[PDB]
């Protein structure tokens, strides 16, 4: 693909509806642990092991410790230059009657913290719960999410499992339910929300420029969004630290950290 | 679609 920043900027100056797809690279640049491919590890596992229905069915206490740890570290984490460039772009273009929407695979809410308003969080959020019995979804920012997890979730290898009885895990407060809560995060092998995908499809159908930022482009169906957009002739520009299996399908590829390339790109 |  092309690496002419000047050429991309010509499309950027004219674009009326920009879709920005962001993945784990953007969160890692804030120092958020992504637990995918260094990574690194939570004590002996990575996300592929614990973000699964199987892992939650076997040891929900261990999965909750993992998600509790991830919620807690967010206190020390701030949006990076990439998040800020993306949020400022949205505000600046919106004043010109131009639309910018972020479709993120990330679950850490740093895009919102940076001020992004048009946001589709297609894999859920560390700060939402869902009841495994009644299905209600709720926001939850409490540290710790439940008394039994207080001080738990330590990440060092060799840390014993908290082994919290399921009744002491986060419980639904819908009157009459009290079912066990899970993180409202899409796990490997689960389907994404059809209403969310309907929103995604509307944005993809109407955009005139697409950016793919910090994404490995091997997690589906998210890996396939940008290819359907190029079909209508829409330019796709990829911003990643390395090539991906989808790189040769894009109009532009700008190699490097997203917090380095995006400020120039979206200036 | 399913998350891979
Ligand atoms: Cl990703
Ligand atoms: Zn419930």
């Amino acid at each position: 693909p092309s690496s002419s920043m000047a050429d991309f900027r010509k499309f950027f100056a004219k674009a009326k509806h920009i879709v920005i797809i962001s993945g784990a690279g953007v969160s890692a640049e804030s120092g958020v642990p992504t637990f995918r491919g260094a990574g690194g590890y939570w004590r002996k596992w990575q996300a592929q092991d614990l973000a699964t229905p199987l892992a939650f069915a076997h040891n929900p206490s261990r999965v909750w410790e993992f998600y509790h740890y991830r919620r807690e570290v967010m206190g020390s984490k701030e949006p990076n230059a990439g998040h800020r460039a993306i949020a400022e772009c949205e505000t600046r273009l919106g004043k010109q009657g131009r639309r910018v929407v972020v479709i993120t695979l990330n679950i850490d809410e740093l895009h919102r913290k940076a001020g992004t308003k048009n946001l589709l969080e297609i894999h859920g959020s560390l700060f939402k719960t869902r009841c495994t019995s009644c299905g209600v979804v709720a926001e939850n920012y409490k540290s710790p999410i439940c008394p039994a997890l207080s001080g738990k979730g330590a990440p060092e290898p060799g840390t014993q499992d908290a082994s919290i009885p399921v009744e002491k895990l986060p419980r639904c407060e819908e009157a009459g339910c009290g079912g066990l809560l899970r993180p409202h995060v899409v796990w490997f092998g689960e389907n994404l929300d059809p209403a969310i995908l309907e929103e995604v499809d509307r944005e993809l159908a109407h955009c005139d420029l697409c950016l793919v930022v910090g994404t490995s482009s091997v997690v589906y169906p998210a890996a396939m969004f940008a290819p359907q957009v190029a079909a209508r002739g829409v330019p796709v520009a990829e911003f990643n630290t390395e090539t991906t299996p989808a790189t040769n399908r894009f109009r532009f590829h700008f190699q490097g950290p997203c917090g380095t390339t995006l400020p120039e790109a979206l200036a | 679609f399913s998350k891979q």
